[PDB]
C-alpha cells in the first residue's frame, strides 16, 4: 500500500494513537539524544549581550506505539505538514532572545521512522542566544558563550536529555569571526535547572571565545607608547632650551589626548574601567608628569645649577623605573594573572 | 441564555444581519465618534521622517440592527469575544500618513467590542503606528515641528460615514519624556481636513497635529558659548603689543584652529540633513570672523593704528550680527 | 481512558464549559495570582525611552467548573494547540511597545488544570517596555524602570491581580547589563488605574537602575582635570618668554576644546543640560579665563613689573581656591543629594 | 438582493466564473490601466543602494464575466475577505528589496466593480525599492532612482499594463527629503523584459532626485577656501625668518587635515573617489606646496636673497593663478558640463 | 475541461497521485536542473559577514505522472496556493541567514507543467547567504562569496541538482556595489558534501568581489606620504639653527597621529591587523624616528656642530632609502604575490 497510507493506518485515526502523551507514559523516562551543527555563529555584540547562531539541531528517541513490522523499508518519513500527529519532546533554549524556523522552498525540518521505533527529528533553527560578557580587561578578554537546552513541562521522571557519543557539537569547516576566533575547545556538560515543582533537565555547551588583539596592539597601543618614548627624549637631553622644550612638551600631550579621545567610536561602549582606559589614563598622566617636572625645574631655576641638573638626572632615572615597573606590573596582570 | 447565546440569536444565524452592509443603509451617514489615548511617544528621526505613537484608538457608533431585546436586564453592556470580531460591522478607518501599523497581540488579542442596549456599538484596540510627519529644520536649535496624524476613511465617501471627535477631551497621553523635543500638550489642537480627491468622492478625514518644540539648552553650552568664547578671545587676540608681534600669530591662529576643529567635530552630532541649518550659519559665521581678525592683523602687520579702529568696529560688527541672527531666529 | 477525551468531556462541544464567560460568574472577582521570572534584561536605550525584557510569566487563578474526582491524575496537562477553548484572564502589559511570544521546538505556553480547579498558566514573554528616564545627572543617575500588568476588559469587579507571596520577580542569577548594574530592590506595588468606566486591576514592579561611573571617570572628568592643572602651571612659570607661554597656554585651551568635541559623540544624544556638560563648560570656561587674565598681565606690561607679579600671584592663588570649591558644590550637589 | 448575495450570485459556485482564468480567454489580451500615488518617499540610503515608498496603487481592467443589470447599485464593493475568488493581474514590482501590505483596523485593499464590467483595485503597498546610486561626483548630481511594475508569468500576449493618461504618478504635497528634492518631472516610460519565453509587459516611471548641497557649500567647501587663503596670508609677508611662517604653515596644514577626517566622518561610506574627496586632497596638496615654498626659501636663505625674492614673487604670481585654473577646471566640471 | 478543473483529474483525489512520493520512486533519481537570475546584490557587512542577494531561482525537472494526452494547449500551469499537491524538490540554502518568499499583488510564485512532464518552478527569493570575509589586506583584497543550494532529506541517489547548461546564473546588467565591484566572471561547481548518512548534492556559485581603491588612495595613503615628505622638510633645512624645526617634526607628528586617528572610524571594525594599519603604524614609526634622529642632533650639539653635519647628512641620504624599501615591500607583497 501507500506509505502515506500505510502512516495513516500506523499512527492515524485507527490504532488508538494519542500523540499528546510521551512513550512510555507512567513508566521510565524517555532517552532524547540530541546533538547539533553550528554553521553560521556571528554578530557577537557588546550592546545587547547576545550572539547569533544558525545551527541545526538532531533529535533522536524511542516510542514502541510506532514499531512498524509490515512495510520492506526500515526508515519511513513524514513531510513537515503533519508533525502535529507525533509526539515530539518539548525543548526550549533557556536563553535565547529570539528564535526562528526556516522555511524556504520547503520547511527546513525532516522527521524519520525507523523499524526499532528510533524516531530522528532535524530541525533548522535561527537563534539569538544571551552571553553575559564582561570586558574588565577588554583587548584580552575570553568569553564563555553558553548554549543551553532545556525541557518546558516535563521533569526529570518524564523526560531526560543527554549528547550523543561522538562529535555531539561540532562548527561548520571555514567560518571566521571579526573580532573573536570560537577555540576548538568546548565544555559540554549538564546544568539542571532546580525550580519548585520538578528537576526540569537542561544539557549546555559552553564555547571559548578568544579576543585577538592585532589591531588594538598596533593603533592604540604601541603609538601610546612611542609618544611617552618621544615625552621621555624631550626631557633626557635639552636642559635650558624652553622654546624646544615647553611647545613639544605641550603638543606631545595633545597628540596623546587626541590619540587617547579619537578611539572611544572604536570600543564597545561600556561603563565599568577597561585595561585600554587604563593605559590611555596612565600614559596621559605620565606626560603630564614630564610637563610638570619640566615646570618645576623652571620654577627652581629662576647658584643651585648643580641641585637642577641632580632633578634633571633624577627624573631621567625615576621615569625609565617607574613606567617600566608600570609596563610589567600591568602585563602580567592582564596576560598571566587573569588567565 | 448565556452572553453569546444572544449574540448566535441576535447575528448570523437568526434573521439576516449582513457584516458588510452598512447601519442606516441608504439613508443618513453613520457617525463614528473616535477618542486615540496616546501611551509612547517616540523615535521622532529627522532622517527617516518617522514618529511611532501607541495609540489606544477607540470608536463608538450607532448600530440600530444591534438593539438588545428584554431577554436580560442584568447586561447592559454585551460583550463580544475578538474571535467574531469579523462577524459585525466595523467603520475601515486608516492612517493617511503612517508607514506600517500593527496590532498587539500579548497574552491575549488587544482588541474589544462592546455592543449596548440602546443599540450603540464601541470598539477599543492598541495599535502601535509609526507615521510620517515630515520634519523641515531649517531652524536647527531653535526650532518648532508642527506635525500631525489623520485617520480618514476607506472607500466610503463623507455621506457613507463619517468622523467627529468626542469633543470632551478625546486625545490623551501620558506623562511622557522625549529624548530631544518636548511635546507639548497645551497646543494640541485638532480638526478636520476632508480630503476632496480629484473626481472620485469626498472621503472624510480627521486629524490631530502635535507642537512638538526643541529644547535648546545642550546647544547653547555645546556649540554656542564656547564658540562665542573662542571668537572674544580672538578679539582679545588684538591687546598683546602690535610691534614685533610674537603673541598675535598664535592668539590668532590656535583660536581659528580651534573653532575649524569644532567645527568639523561637531558636525557628527547634528542630523545629517543637507541643507543650511542655523548652527551652520552660526559656527561659518564665527569662523569668519576668526579669519577677518586674522585678515585685520595681516594688515597690520604689512602696512599701525589701524586696530584702534579694529577694536572699536569688528566687536561692533559682532553685535549687529549677534542681534540679528537671535531676532530672526527667536 | 485517555486524559485528552476526559478533557473533551469535561470541557468542550460536549459538556457545558463556556470559553467566554469567567469562573464564579455574577458573584465576587476572581483574583489571578501572578508572578515572573525574567531571563534577559538589555537593550535600554536612552534615544527611544525603552528596554527589553524576556520573561516567564506564571499566573494561577480558580475556575470551579474544572473540578473533578474521576480521573486519578492530580494535574491534567493541556497542550497549547487547543488552549482556547478555557477561560484565561486578559492580561496586558500598559506600557510596551512590541511584544511576542516564541515558537522554538514546540508552543511555549503550558496550562496546568488541578484537581481543585486551580489552573496554572506559565508563559514565555519577549518585551520592549518604555520607562521615561532623564538624564539632568547623567554620570551619576538613577532610573526607575516599571513595568505594569493590567487586565483590558473586567474591572476590579471581576478580575484582580496579586502578587505571589514569596518572590514575586526573581532575576536570573548572573546578569550583567552593558551600561548599568540591576540594583536588588525591586519595589513591587499597585497601579490600580482609575479611568472613566470604573477602575482597572493594575499592578507593576519598578527596578533599580544605578550607572556606575567608572568609564567616564577615568576617560573623561580626570583628563578634563588635567587640562585644568596644565592651565594653572602655564601662567605659573615666569613670565619672559611671552611667546612660549602665550603658546603653551593656548595649545592648552586647544587641547580642552578638542577634548570635550571628541566627549561629545560618546554620550548619549539628549537636547538638556548633563552632568558632564556641566563639567565640560566650566573647564573650558576656567582654561578660556586663565588665557584672558594671562592676556591681561601682557597687557599691563607695556606698579611697572611689582603690579603684573602681584596679579600673577593673586591669579595663581585664587584659581585653585575657587576650582576647588565648585568641585565642592558640584560633587556634593550631584554625588549626595540626587542620589 | 444584497451585495453579498448578489456577488455570490454572480461569481460564486453557481455561476461559471473560474477565478485563475483570465478574462477574454483564448482571445485578445486584457489591457490593465495601471496608476500609483505616492504618499511617503524617503530613508534613500547610499548603504544598501535602496530608496522606501509608500504607494496607493489602482489598477483598472475590464471584463465581461462580470455583467450584471439586475437591481441599480451601479457599484458592487467587494469586501477584501472574499477576494480570492476574483481574477485579478498577478503584478509584480521588477526591482523591489521586501514589500508588504498594509492591515490597519481592516484590510486597506479595494476592488469595486463597475457596471459593464469596469473592474477597479485599489491596494496600498509599502516598498523598498533597489536603486543603482552613482556617487561619481557627490555633492552636485542626479539620481534617476525608477519603480517597474511587470507581470509574473503573462506573457504581452495575455496581459498589457499600460499608464493612465491624465497624469498617472502623483506626489503627496510638503513631501520633503532629508538630503535629496524630489524634481517635479517624473517621467514615465515603457520599459519591456524579452526573455527567453516571452515578452513580459513592464511600465515604469523615472523619478529625478537632485542632491541641495547648502550644506556642503557652507560646511566642506568655504572653511577649506578660507585655509588656503590664510596659507596664502602666510608666504604673502617679505619675513625671512620664520616665527609666523612655521606657525601659520602648522595651522594650516593642521587645519586641512582635522577637516579632512570630520569629512570621512561625515561623508557616506562609499570606497570609489568622488567630488569632495578630490577638492579635498587638492586644497591638501595645496597647502603643502606653501610649505614647501617655505622650505625652498629658508633652505636657500645662505644673490642668494635676491633670488629668494624672486622666487618668492614668483610663487606668489602662481599659487592664484593655479588655484583659479583649477577652481575653473573642477567647477565647470562638475557643475555645468556633468549636469 | 477548464485549465483549473483538469488538473483535479489530472493529480487530484479520483487519481493516482501522492504529493510526497518522488517520482520514480524505488528506482533511479530525478534529475532537477537549476538556474539563477540575480536582480539585487549588495548589503556585503563585514561585521556580520552577511550579504542580501535578490533572485529568481528557476529549478525544472521532469516526472511521467504528470502526462496527459487529450489537452489542447502545449503548457498550462497552476494556482501558486494550491502548490502543495505536487511533489517538489526539497532544496535549502546551505549557508542562508534568514531567507522569505514575495508577497506583492500575488505570491510571487510559478509552477507550470508541460504535456511531455517538463515541470517548471520559478520563485523569487530574498536570501541574506553568509560568506566568510577575511580582511587581512584590506583596501587591496578579493573576496569569494558564494552560495550553496542543497537538498534536505533526500541523498544523492534519490535528487541530483546539475546547473543549466546555458548560462545557468546570469546578474542583472546595471549592478553597482557601494564597495566592491562584481566581477563578470563568476565561478561555479558543485560542493558535493559527505555526511554520516549519504552523499547529499550541493551546487555552489562564487563571486569574485573586488573592493576598489580610489578613496583609500585619495584620502588615507596620499595624505599620509604627504606628511612623510614634510617630515622630511622638518629635517633638510639648516640644521640646529632656531626653534622651526622642532615645531615642524611635532606637527608632523600631530597631524599623522590624527589622521591615524580619524581613520578608524570609517574602517571595518576586525580586530586582527590589516594592510592599512600596518601602512599607518609604519608611517607614524618613521615621523617618530625622524624627530627622534633630530633630538639626537640637537643632544650632540650641546668641532661638534661636523658630527651633527655628519649624521644630518647621513640621515637625509638613509631616510628616503628606508622609506623606498619599505614602499616595495609593501607594495610588491600586497599587489603582486597576494594577487
Ligand atoms: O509554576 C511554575 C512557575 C515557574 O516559572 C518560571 C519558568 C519556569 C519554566 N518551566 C516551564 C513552566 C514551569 C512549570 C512546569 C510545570 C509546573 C509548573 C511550572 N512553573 C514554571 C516555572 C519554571 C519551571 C517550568
Ligand atoms: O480608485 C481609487 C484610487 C485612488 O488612489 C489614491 C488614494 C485614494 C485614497 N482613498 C482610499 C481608496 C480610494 C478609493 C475609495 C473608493 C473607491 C476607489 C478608490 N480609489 C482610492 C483613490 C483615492 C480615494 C480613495
Ligand atoms: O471607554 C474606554 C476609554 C479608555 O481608553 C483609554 C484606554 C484604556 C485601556 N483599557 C482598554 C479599553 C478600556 C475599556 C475597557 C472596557 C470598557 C471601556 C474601556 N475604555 C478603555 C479606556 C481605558 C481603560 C480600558
Ligand atoms: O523560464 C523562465 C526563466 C526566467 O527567470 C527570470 C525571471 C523571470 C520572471 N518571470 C517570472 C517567471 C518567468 C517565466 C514565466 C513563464 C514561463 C517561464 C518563465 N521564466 C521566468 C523568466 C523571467 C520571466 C518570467
Ligand atoms: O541526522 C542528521 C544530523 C546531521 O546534521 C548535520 C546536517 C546535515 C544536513 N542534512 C540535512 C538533515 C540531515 C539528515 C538527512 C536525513 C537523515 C538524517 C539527517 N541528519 C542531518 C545531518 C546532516 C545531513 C542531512
Ligand atoms: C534513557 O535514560 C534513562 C535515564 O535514567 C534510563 O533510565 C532509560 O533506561 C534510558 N533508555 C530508554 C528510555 O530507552
Ligand atoms: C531505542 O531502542 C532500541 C531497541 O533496542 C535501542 O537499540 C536504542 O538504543 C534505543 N535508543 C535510545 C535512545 O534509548
Ligand atoms: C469637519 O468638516 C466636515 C465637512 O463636512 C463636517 O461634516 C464636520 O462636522 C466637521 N467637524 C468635525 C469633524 O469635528
Ligand atoms: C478574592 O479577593 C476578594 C477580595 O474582594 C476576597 O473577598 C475573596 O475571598 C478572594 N478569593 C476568592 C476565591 O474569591
Ligand atoms: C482557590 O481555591 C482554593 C481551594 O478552593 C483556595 O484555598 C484558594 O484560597 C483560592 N484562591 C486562590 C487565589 O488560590
Ligand atoms: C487593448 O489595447 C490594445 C492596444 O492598446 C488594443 O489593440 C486592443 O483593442 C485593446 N483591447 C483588447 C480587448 O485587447
Ligand atoms: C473596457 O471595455 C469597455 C467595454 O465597453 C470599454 O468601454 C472600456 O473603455 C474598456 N476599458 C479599458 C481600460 O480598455
Ligand atoms: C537522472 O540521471 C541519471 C544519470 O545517471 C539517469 O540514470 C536517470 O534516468 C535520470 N532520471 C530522470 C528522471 O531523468
Ligand atoms: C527530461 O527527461 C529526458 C529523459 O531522457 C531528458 O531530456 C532529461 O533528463 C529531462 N529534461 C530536463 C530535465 O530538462
Amino acid at each position: 500500500l501507500s506509505p502515506s497510507d500505510f502512516l495513516d493506518k500506523l499512527m492515524g485515526r485507527t490504532s488508538g494513537y494519542d500523540a499528546r502523551i510521551r512513550p512510555n507514559f507512567k513508566g521510565p523516562p524517555v532517552n532524547v539524544t540530541c546533538n547539533i551543527f553550528i554553521n553560521s555563529f556571528g554578530s557577537v555584540t557588546e550592546t545587547t549581550m547576545d550572539y547569533r547562531v544558525n545551527i541545526f539541531l538532531r533529535q533522536q528517541w524511542n516510542d514502541s506505539r510506532l514499531a512498524y513490522s509490515e512495510y520492506p523499508d526500515d526508515s519511513l518519513d513524514l513531510d513537515p505538514s503533519m508533525l502535529d500527529s507525533i509526539w515530539k519532546p518539548d525543548l526550549f533554549f533557556a536563553n535565547e532572545k529570539g528564535a526562528n524556523f526556516h522555511d524556504v522552498t520547503t520547511d527546513n525540518k525532516l522527521l524519520r521512522i525507523s523499524k526499532n521505533g528510533k524516531v530522528l527529528y532535524s530541525i533548522r533553527l535561527t537563534l539569538t542566544l544571551s552571553c553575559p560578557m564582561d570586558l574588565k580587561n577588554f583587548p584580552m578578554d575570553v568569553q564563555t558563550c553558553t548554549m543551553q537546552l532545556e525541557s518546558f513541562g516535563y521533569t526529570m521522571n518524564d523526560l531526560i536529555f543527554e549528547w550523543l557519543s561522538d562529535g555531539p557539537v561540532q562548527v561548520a569547516e571555514g567560518l571566521t569571526l571579526p573580532q573573536f576566533i570560537l577555540k576548538e575547545e568546548k565544555e559540554l556538560g549538564y546544568c539542571t535547572k532546580h525550580y519548585n515543582t520538578g528537576k526540569f533537565t537542561c544539557i549546555e555547551v559552553k564555547f571559548h571565545l578568544e579576543r585577538q588583539m592585532g589591531y588594538y596592539l598596533i593603533q592604540m597601543y604601541i603609538p601610546s607608547l612611542l609618544i611617552v618614548i618621544l615625552s621621555w627624549v624631550s626631557f633626557w637631553i635639552n636642559m635650558d632650551a624652553a622654546p624646544a622644550r615647553v611647545a613639544l612638551g605641550i603638543t606631545t600631550v595633545l597628540t596623546m589626548t587626541t590619540q587617547s579621545s579619537g578611539s572611544r567610536a572604536s570600543l564597545p561602549k561600556v561603563s565599568y574601567v577597561k585595561a585600554i582606559d587604563i593605559w590611555m589614563a596612565v600614559c596621559l598622566l605620565f606626560v603630564f608628569a614630564a610637563l610638570l617636572e619640566y615646570a618645576a625645574v623652571n620654577f627652581v631655576s629662576r647658584k643651585f645649577v648643580d641641585r637642577a641638573k641632580r632633578i634633571d638626572t633624577i627624573s631621567r632615572a625615576a621615569f625609565p623605573l617607574a613606567f617600566l615597573i608600570f609596563n610589567i606590573f600591568y602585563w602580567i596582570t592582564y596576560k598571566i594573572i587573569r588567565h | 441564555v448565556p452572553a453569546n447565546s444572544t449574540s448566535n440569536i441576535l447575528n448570523r444565524l437568526l434573521v439576516s444581519y449582513d457584516p458588510r452592509i452598512r447601519p442606516n443603509f441608504k439613508g443618513i451617514p453613520v457617525d463614528v465618534v473616535v477618542n486615540i489615548f496616546i501611551n509612547s511617544f517616540g523615535s521622532i528621526q529627522e532622517t527617516t521622517m518617522d514618529y511611532r505613537v501607541n495609540i489606544f484608538l477607540r470608536q463608538k457608533w450607532n448600530d440600530p440592527r444591534l438593539k438588545l431585546p428584554s431577554d436580560f436586564r442584568g447586561s447592559d453592556a454585551l460583550t463580544v469575544d475578538p474571535t467574531m470580531y469579523k462577524c459585525l460591522w466595523k467603520p475601515d478607518l486608516f492612517f493617511a500618513n503612517e508607514k506600517s501599523a500593527n496590532f498587539h497581540d500579548v497574552t491575549q488579542e488587544n482588541i474589544l467590542l462592546f455592543i449596548f442596549r440602546d443599540g450603540d456599538v464601541l470598539v477599543s484596540m492598541r495599535l502601535s503606528i509609526t507615521l510620517s510627519c515630515p520634519l523641515d529644520l531649517t531652524l536647527f536649535p531653535m526650532d518648532t515641528q508642527r506635525c500631525k496624524m489623520q485617520l480618514e476613511s476607506f472607500g466610503y465617501t463623507t455621506d457613507d460615514l463619517r468622523f467627529i471627535w468626542q469633543s470632551g477631551d478625546p486625545v490623551q497621553l501620558e506623562k511622557i519624556a522625549l529624548p530631544q523635543f518636548d511635546i507639548k500638550k497645551e497646543d494640541i489642537e485638532y480638526g478636520n481636513c476632508t480630503k476632496y480627491y480629484k473626481g472620485t468622492g469626498y472621503y472624510t478625514c480627521v486629524e490631530v497635529i502635535f507642537t512638538l518644540r526643541r529644547q535648546v539648552g545642550f546647544y547653547m553650552m555645546g556649540v554656542y558659548a564656547p564658540t562665542l568664547l573662542i571668537v572674544v578671545l580672538s578679539w582679545l587676540s588684538f591687546w598683546i603689543n602690535p610691534d614685533a608681534s610674537a603673541a598675535r600669530v598664535p592668539l590668532g591662529i590656535f583660536s581659528v584652529l580651534s573653532l575649524a576643529s569644532e567645527c568639523t567635530t561637531l558636525a557628527a552630532e547634528l542630523p545629517k540633513v543637507s541643507y543650511v541649518k542655523a548652527l551652520d550659519v552660526w559656527l561659518i559665521a564665527c569662523l569668519l570672523f576668526g579669519f577677518a581678525s586674522l585678515v585685520e592683523y595681516a594688515v597690520v602687520q604689512v602696512m599701525k593704528r589701524i586696530d584702534l579702529y579694529a577694536r572699536a568696529l569688528f566687536p561692533f560688527c559682532f553685535l549687529f550680527f549677534n542681534v540679528i541672527y537671535w531676532s530672526i531666529y527667536l
